[PDB]
């Protein structure tokens, strides 16, 4: 009879192999096999000609293979298959499940954690079922950590090693668990996966670690653990009094970004000296804790997070450990290399194998082993207690039961009996073997020797193959079959030793087995009744060998680096090959870097490949062949394989309060009452109950759970601060990780050196490299490599500092050689910096520490800097050059002077001589020269050109803090419109360089800026205006808006936009039409009466909704939004005409704009505003409207506003739409004489209209070619630059006025436009002449020292009671006055939010929030500790104003010391 | 520069014994020397199949081309000198299949 293997499935692209083995007479006869398609066999995709022979002793090989046909995505296709075979003799075919599956996917992001705005290195490798380069076509698909995609990106594999392009983090991402995917592009179902967390960098104040008594939790310690916490500044000083928090939890894995924590985690035993201690009673917490009351209930972790707070600053830091693994029993049992099947007669080998709770062997180890059993007879049989000890070398505990043939199932029990442990304690198994049933009494069993736990490649296997049993031995031949990595891939015959029972078979392991096999051997029995195949099997674990040895070695062998130092590197293999280097900084994996395995997590993953399953061999010569993850071809017994196929797997005070927890009905309620009662004085538990919005359902657990905790502060004891901890699950860190490098692959013919050096910095870098070539994939050993300079010293220099203060530079000298020594730090006298010398004061570091150090100075020249430092030491003399800030008090810039150059009297006079003089203002804060810029750029559209092509990196175009949402989209505009500009008016010939790449540069710019703004974007689609905020309906337009003007070139992603349109319509678009805002957000502050503004903020928002889907519609052209369209355009005409303001209109305007644009009313309402206009000079010059509406108080005071040419730009666009072409052209002779050097001064929503014109307007028209030849002059000093402008050069070098005269630009004849700017700035000393809009006050209390800074909105005329829209506080601190980090997020991070959004920048602590009510004031207080000696300090500086209007800045002086 | 990878049968004849192992070469080329053929062929089966060592060395390769082409190289002996000029197509060959006596 005939056999033919073949897999138990089939793969596409999948070079399947398939064997043909006969036990066919002296006739030679041919074979040809073939793959066709389910019940009509017309289809054969392949064949092949494979003649046996006594020659070939009957036996041949085909590679076959389906490729992709059937592509009708949705079709159930391929799904099944006819194997098909033929012969002179018979022919015989199958059906037989198929899939999708070629290959695999490797994703080696560069490292598994990253901090805001790192770029994540990454790249993938890829392989086909036979393991070759597998080149192809893929793309991956971040996504961010709370599941909706994020980008996404396909690429070419030339080798095998696809490169895809960095991926940078948002300046402020979504912070969690990251999930890398990938497939290939065409067909094939192959999935890859990978991961890497964000987390929240935070800094260091002192560095608290945190050690467990052991490392697991043994049942020796059950009611007890001794943890030790040690906190220590970093020059060399332990802290002595702290608070200590330290919280506790379950957890199930370190893949669970959450764990459910405990209660009764003991809070305070204070930090006494460096250190203190605990020891925690497991049994107690965690009972009614959580669903475990019991020890052995825990096979799970123990998860621990203290926080230390220093008692003399006033700081903080925390510290955490991820988990703990309790354990039952310190051993771990598990079979090994032991099939589950008794074949009858033949004695069972039970091989168990003891570890302990970290996975080595452990051997001299009792196994008491109690089995069970029961006859055919149904009879059963309770054994005879086997007792072993595991071995020293091997840790296999061996045993062997002699089986009654009779024997059917048998269960047995293994466990250690380690003579200390609680029998309790003991680990345990147990488990299941079979009876091969088969009819013909015939039954195999093949085995083999070797002590060592793999079979190395080049040795050879002894198998004895005893078929013991068989009524008969009248077996013609042995035959065999090996599979390895679901591919078989040997096979052959034994001729069967005639006379005696068993014999030897002897197969030459090779590579060809590298990571594991099975191989399976059947005699073909002539039962007289019927041709029964019968057989055994063994799965054969195997040495890791790789294909082509990778390894790289460093030419210094030395361990350890001079930093810099110049360093060759080796690669190597026996066989050209693709390496691919990758430079990590080893710290991330790290602190207890799991044993687990290198080179083996591939191995281990790459070959789950393996069809079959066990540690062998089946039930029926079926079943055999099945778990072989084979199915055969052969007309004598049943190649069947039950049902299906087997889905196989692994057989081969603070208490007081957190009761109240009693009023969960939602999580948040939960947050309503644990910040509820946070740890606020400064106002009742009903005022912060005020400032509650989400809902009244949890105010009550708000105020409940605040009095409770605030009764308690009065009996737990100047020293008072309650807290009850939760970091709310964030992801913060205390450490930076820096980008890796050497990410570069490489063509490696057996050898290739590539020298260089190593970067300047502190750390260990651990350079991994994995290769691939022909072979498949192989990882190289590691080789670390830390540099590092034995002692160093660093300065702490601040950031600035006022002329005249006395400042102190501290700084500390590290020493890190093993014993101490002598430095001497001496700093350079720099001219105006002024010191104690007219030196070396020698000091003594003992060993392995820091020594402090400190030099006080005091400048008198603003601006100067450099510094070099210097020290020295028996073996060694270092210069440390650093750089001082000088600064004054009271920085104020007016740059208003400004002209276009029109040589040719283009848009309302000739225009060749304009003259900005000097004007000191008499606040001058004296000694202080006036500094100032000169922007003279080509074109109308110039300056917003310069902004975006002389700089790298998107860039908000004002000082506006990055706060908002808003800001985050900001910064995606002006390149948009210079891409808008450069493309749609085609002027990528502005370009000398090459310009195809240019706007890449552009494109990405544009989508990179496009996921800034991501972390913003909510679940339901709809966006938000500060992080997680209640999703703002005005915002989520004001994106819907940039998002379809950006779609024009950078297709944004449909479904997305889609539901993001469909959020606003289906849900906030009041049944007349109009739209309800659902946050709080106030962006803009509109006059009119209470009653009025409703109806005129009604009339804004609906106004800018529709702007947006109008932007965007385009992508999601929809019925039911084409529908609500309407129902919105309606409620504007029916709505807007009694003109209540010209801003009001105006975005009414551009807004019907935007639609049909013949609505004879829309004619009425474009009447309305055209009729509200004024006016420069007859006939006009300068058209622009203003921010009221005939009331007309006239007041322009020469100065423009945000609301302002926020409104111009509104009528300038709506006009640009109805292409009034002269209308226009004194509006935006305006507007571009208006905007600020680089970008729209005045506040955001303006300068995006305001910059939408611009453009749109220098699209419309037509370009004027250039052509000047300026000249810059001083009116008395003899001249400075002067040039030719044309198209050549026209975004040209700014220029800062030096000296003292009045200036003159004055071009000769020429042609085109010129926009002539000039920013000047000035430092003065009182706002006492400035408008106040913002009522304040600011004073430095001491119940150490504390910030509280007031204010109340100032109502104008006509202006609502309500007071503020979306506003800012901006506070400068005293040069070197640290605030108090946690006293802010405090304020933001809660339900009784006071304010929305704090940072600390350059010296400044900046707040948003949205209104600054007038009914009182508002008030924040933050805390603040000297980080050092600052002599005469000049005060800081307290501003505040509207985020929309910039108009409204009361700015004021104040110092933080009595002194 | 193709990269084709070919698929090999070896079969060693232990007399009434046969061990097949199926296999893949590696041809850099778009054309090569069937001396660089032969060169490989055994390069492999000597680095791999156990040539050369012991009762190996007696053989015939046959290189599989078209539908009715079968040829090969004594393994008793490398006298073949003249043909070492022949030149062969690299994505012709169908299949190369080996079979051995010791
Ligand atoms: C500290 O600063 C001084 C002045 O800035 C540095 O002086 C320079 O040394 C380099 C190296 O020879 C010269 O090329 C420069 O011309 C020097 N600058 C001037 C204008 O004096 C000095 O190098 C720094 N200290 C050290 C030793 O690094
Ligand atoms: C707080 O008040 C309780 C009840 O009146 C009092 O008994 C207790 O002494 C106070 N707390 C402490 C420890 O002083």
């Amino acid at each position: 009879t005939y056999v033919i293997s073949a897999p138990k499935i089939f793969r596409v692209g999948a070079s399947e192999n398939i064997v043909i083995q006969v036990y066919g007479y002296t006739e030679a006869f041919d074979a040809t096999i073939s793959i066709k398609s389910y019940p009509d066999k017309k289809f054969s995709y392949s064949s092949g000609h494979v003649h046996l022979s006594s020659e070939n002793k009957f036996q041949n090989s085909a590679i076959l293979t389906i490729q992709p046909k059937q592509l009708p995505g949705g079709q159930n296709p391929v799904s099944y298959v006819y194997l098909e075979v033929v012969s002179k003799h018979f022919s015989k075919s199958k059906r037989m499940p198929i899939t999708y599956d070629n290959g695999f996917l490797f994703i080696h992001t560069d490292k598994p954690v990253y901090t805001p705005d790192q770029s994540v290195k990454v790249r993938v490798y890829s392989l086909n079922d036979d393991l070759k380069p597998a080149k192809r076509e893929t793309v991956l698909t971040f996504i961010d950590p709370e599941g909706s995609e994020v980008d996404m990106v396909e690429e070419i594999d030339h080798i095998g090693i696809i490169s895809f392009p960095d991926f940078k983090i948002p300046s402020n991402p979504r912070y969690g668990m990251w999930t890398i995917k990938a497939k290939y592009k065409e067909d094939f179902s192959t999935t890859g996966t990978a991961y890497f967390e964000v987390k929240e960098y935070v800094l260091p104040h002192f560095s608290v670690s945190i050690e467990p008594e052991y490392n697991f939790i043994g049942y020796k310690n059950f009611k007890n653990f001794e943890i030790t916490i040690k906190a220590r500044y970093f020059y060399n000083k332990v802290v002595t009094e702290a608070d200590v928090y330290i919280t506790f939890g379950i957890r199930e894995d370190l893949k669970d970004d959450q764990k459910e924590m405990m209660q009764t985690a003991m809070q305070n035993t204070m930090l006494i000296n460096g250190i203190a201690q605990v020891t925690f009673d497991s049994e107690t917490a965690v009972k009614e804790l959580s669903y475990y009351s019991l020890e052995d209930l825990n096979n799970k972790y123990l998860y621990i997070a203290v926080t230390v707070i220093e008692s003399t600053g006033g700081f903080s830091e925390e510290a955490e450990i991820p988990g703990i693994k309790y354990v039952l029993s310190p051993y771990k049992l598990n079979l090994v290399a032991t099939p589950l099947f008794l074949k009858p007669g033949i004695p069972y080998p039970i091989k168990v194998q003891v570890k302990d709770s970290l996975d080595q062997l452990v051997g001299g180890v009792p196994v008491t082993l109690n089995a069970q059993t029961i006859d055919v007879n149904q009879e059963t049989s309770d054994l005879d207690p086997s007792k072993s000890v595991t071995r020293v070398d091997d840790g296999v505990a061996s045993f062997v039961l002699n089986l009654p043939s009779g024997v059917t199932v048998l269960e047995f029990n293994v466990k250690t009996d380690a003579p200390d442990l609680p029998e309790e304690n003991q680990a345990r198994e147990g488990y299941r073997a079979i009876a091969y049933s088969s009819l013909s009494q015939s039954y195999l069993y093949i085995d083999w020797t070797d002590n060592h736990k793999a079979l190395l490649v080049g040795e050879h296997l002894n198998i004895i193959v005893t078929p013991k049993s068989p009524y008969i031995d009248k077996i013609t031949h042995y035959n065999y079959l090996i599979l390895s990595k679901g591919k078989i891939i040997h096979f052959g015959t034994r001729e069967k030793f005639s006379d005696a029972s068993y014999q030897s078979i002897n197969i030459p392991v090779t590579q060809n087995m590298v990571p594991s096999s099975r191989l399976l051997v059947y005699y073909i029995v002539t039962g007289e009744q019927t041709a029964e195949l019968v057989s055994d099997s063994v799965w054969l674990n195997i040495e890791e060998k790789c294909g082509n040895q990778l390894q790289v070695h460093l030419s210094p062998d030395a361990d350890a680096y001079s930093p810099g130092q110049t360093v060759s590197l080796n690669m190597a293999t026996g066989m050209d090959s693709w390496v691919a280097l990758a430079a990590v900084d080893s710290a991330v994996y790290g602190v207890q870097r799991g044993a687990k395995k290198p080179l083996e997590r591939v191995f281990q993953f790459l070959e789950k490949s393996d069809l079959g399953c066990g540690a062998g061999g089946g039930l029926n010569n079926a079943n055999v062949f099945h778990l072989a993850g084979l199915t055969f071809l052969t007309n004598a017994n049943a190649d069947d394989s039950q049902e299906n196929d087997e889905p196989c797997k692994e057989i081969l005070l603070q208490k007081k309060i957190e009761e109240i927890a009693a009023k969960y009905k939602h999580s948040v309620v939960k947050k309503c009452c644990y910040d509820g009662a946070c740890v606020n004085n400064d106002e009742t538990c009903e005022q912060r109950a005020a400032r509650i919005s989400l809902g009244p359902r949890c105010i009550k657990a708000f105020t409940e759970c605040c009095v409770v905790a605030s009764q308690l502060r009065a009996n737990i004891s100047g020293r008072l601060h309650m807290k009850t901890l939760l970091p709310v699950s964030k992801p913060e860190i205390r450490s930076y990780f820096p980008e890796s490098w050497l990410w570069e692959v490489h063509l490696v013919p057996r050898r290739k050196q590539l020298q260089f050096a190593l970067p300047d910095s502190l750390t260990t870098w651990e350079i991994q490299g994995i290769g691939i070539s022909n072979t498949g994939i192989c990882v190289a050993d590691t080789v670390k490599a830390k540099v590092f300079k034995d002692v160093f010293l660093e300065m702490n220099i601040p950031y600035s500092v006022v002329r005249g203060e006395q400042i102190q530079l501290k700084g500390t000298v590290y020493n890190y050689r093993t014993s101490g020594m002598q430095f001497c730090v001496k700093m350079s006298a720099v001219e105006g910096i002024c010191t104690s010398e007219s030196k070396c004061v020698r000091q003594k570091v003992e060993g392995s520490s820091s020594h402090l150090v400190t030099f006080t100075v005091l400048p008198l020249e603003i601006g100067l800097h450099n510094i070099n430092f210097s020290l020295e030491t028996w073996f060694g003399k270092e210069i440390l050059v650093k750089t001082l800030r000088v600064v004054p008090e009271g920085v104020k810039r007016e740059s208003y002077s400004g002209v276009t150059l029109d040589p040719r009297g283009i848009y309302g006079t000739i225009s060749r001589r304009k003259e900005f003089p000097y004007r000191i203002p008499l606040d001058l804060v004296p000694k202080t020269e006036i500094k100032r810029i000169l922007s003279v750029k080509g074109l109308l559209v110039g300056e917003i050109l310069s902004a975006v092509l002389s700089q790298e990196g998107i860039n908000i175009l004002t000082h506006l803090p990055k706060g908002s949402a808003e800001a985050e989209l900001m910064s995606v505009v002006p390149v948009f419109y210079v891409f808008h500009y450069l493309e749609t008016g085609n002027h990528w010939n502005i370009f000398h360089s090459d310009p195809l790449i240019e706007k890449q540069k552009l494109k990405k710019k544009l989508k990179e800026g496009m996921l800034s703004i991501m972390s913003y974007r909510n679940a339901d689609y709809s966006y938000s205006v500060w992080k997680g905020g209640s999703a703002s309906t005005w915002l989520t337009a004001f994106a819907l808006r940039v998002l379809g003007q950006v779609n024009k070139y950078v297709e944004q992603n449909q479904n997305s936009i889609c539901n993001s349109l469909l959020w606003l319509v289906e849900n906030y678009q009041l049944d007349n039409g109009s739209f309800k805002e659902n946050s709080q957000y106030q962006p803009i502050k509109l006059q009119g009466t209470l009653p009025v503004e409703a109806r005129e903020n009604s009339l804004y928002l609906t106004a800018f909704t529709v702007i947006g889907i109008r932007k965007a519609f385009d992508i999601c052209p929809l019925v039911k939004i084409d529908t609500a369209l309407i129902k919105a355009d309606n409620f504007l005409l029916e709505n807007t005409l009694p003109a209540q303001s010209t801003f009001t209109l105006a975005i009414s305007a551009y807004a019907l704009s935007l639609g049909d644009k013949t609505h004879p009313q829309f004619r009425s309402i474009v009447s309305a505003l055209k009729r509200e206009a004024l006016v420069k000079g007859n006939p006009p010059i300068y058209r622009f409207w203003k921010d009221n509406l005939q009331h007309k108080d006239s007041s322009v005071p020469n100065t423009g506003t945000a609301r302002m040419v926020e409104t111009t730009a509104y009528a300038l666009l709506t006009s640009l739409n109805l292409k009034d072409i002269n209308y226009v052209n004194p509006v935006i002779k305006w507007l571009s004489e208006e905007q600020r050097y680089g970008g729209g001064f005045y506040s955001t929503q303006d300068t995006i209209n305001a910059i939408e014109g611009l453009t749109e307007y220098s699209l419309l028209v037509k370009q004027l070619r250039l052509s000047m030849d300026i000249d810059v002059s001083y009116k008395h000093k003899g001249a400075l630059h002067n040039y030719k402008m044309t198209d050549k050069n026209f975004l040209g070098r700014p220029v800062e006025v030096l000296l003292n005269d009045d200036l003159i630009v004055s071009t000769g004849f020429g042609s085109g436009l010129a926009t002539v700017h000039v920013t000047t700035v000035v430092h003065k000393t009182s706002t006492s002449e400035e408008v106040c809009s913002f009522y304040l006050k600011i004073d430095t209390q001491d119940i150490y020292k504390r910030i509280v800074a007031c204010a109340s909105y100032k109502p104008s005329r006509e202006e609502s009671s309500s007071g503020s829209s979306h506003a800012v506080m901006d506070i400068s601190l005293p040069t070197g006055i640290s605030a108090n980090e946690e006293d802010l997020k405090a304020l933001v991070e809660g339900v009784d939010q006071l304010f929305t959004d704090y940072q600390i920048k350059d010296g400044h602590v900046i707040l948003q929030l949205n209104s600054i009510p007038s009914s009182d004031f508002l008030c924040v207080r933050f805390r603040i500790f000297e980080l050092f000696e600052v002599g005469f300090l000049s005060p800081a500086t307290f501003t505040v104003y509207e985020y929309h209007r910039p108009d409204k800045q009361c700015t004021m002086f104040y110092s933080t010391s009595n002194i | 520069s193709s990269e084709t990878n070919t698929h090999l049968f070896v079969n060693k004849v232990y007399g009434g014994n046969l061990d097949a192992s199926i296999d893949s070469f590696s041809i850099n080329k778009e054309e090569v020397s069937l001396k660089e053929l032969d060169f490989k062929i055994r390069q492999h089966l000597v680095k791999n199949y156990g040539l050369y060592k012991g009762t190996t060395k007696y053989g015939k390769i046959t290189i599989n081309l078209k539908d009715g082409e079968k040829q090969e190289i004594d393994l008793g002996d490398k006298l073949q000198f003249e043909r070492m000029g022949d030149v062969l197509n690299s994505k012709d060959i169908n299949k190369i299949e080996v079979t051995l006596k010791q």
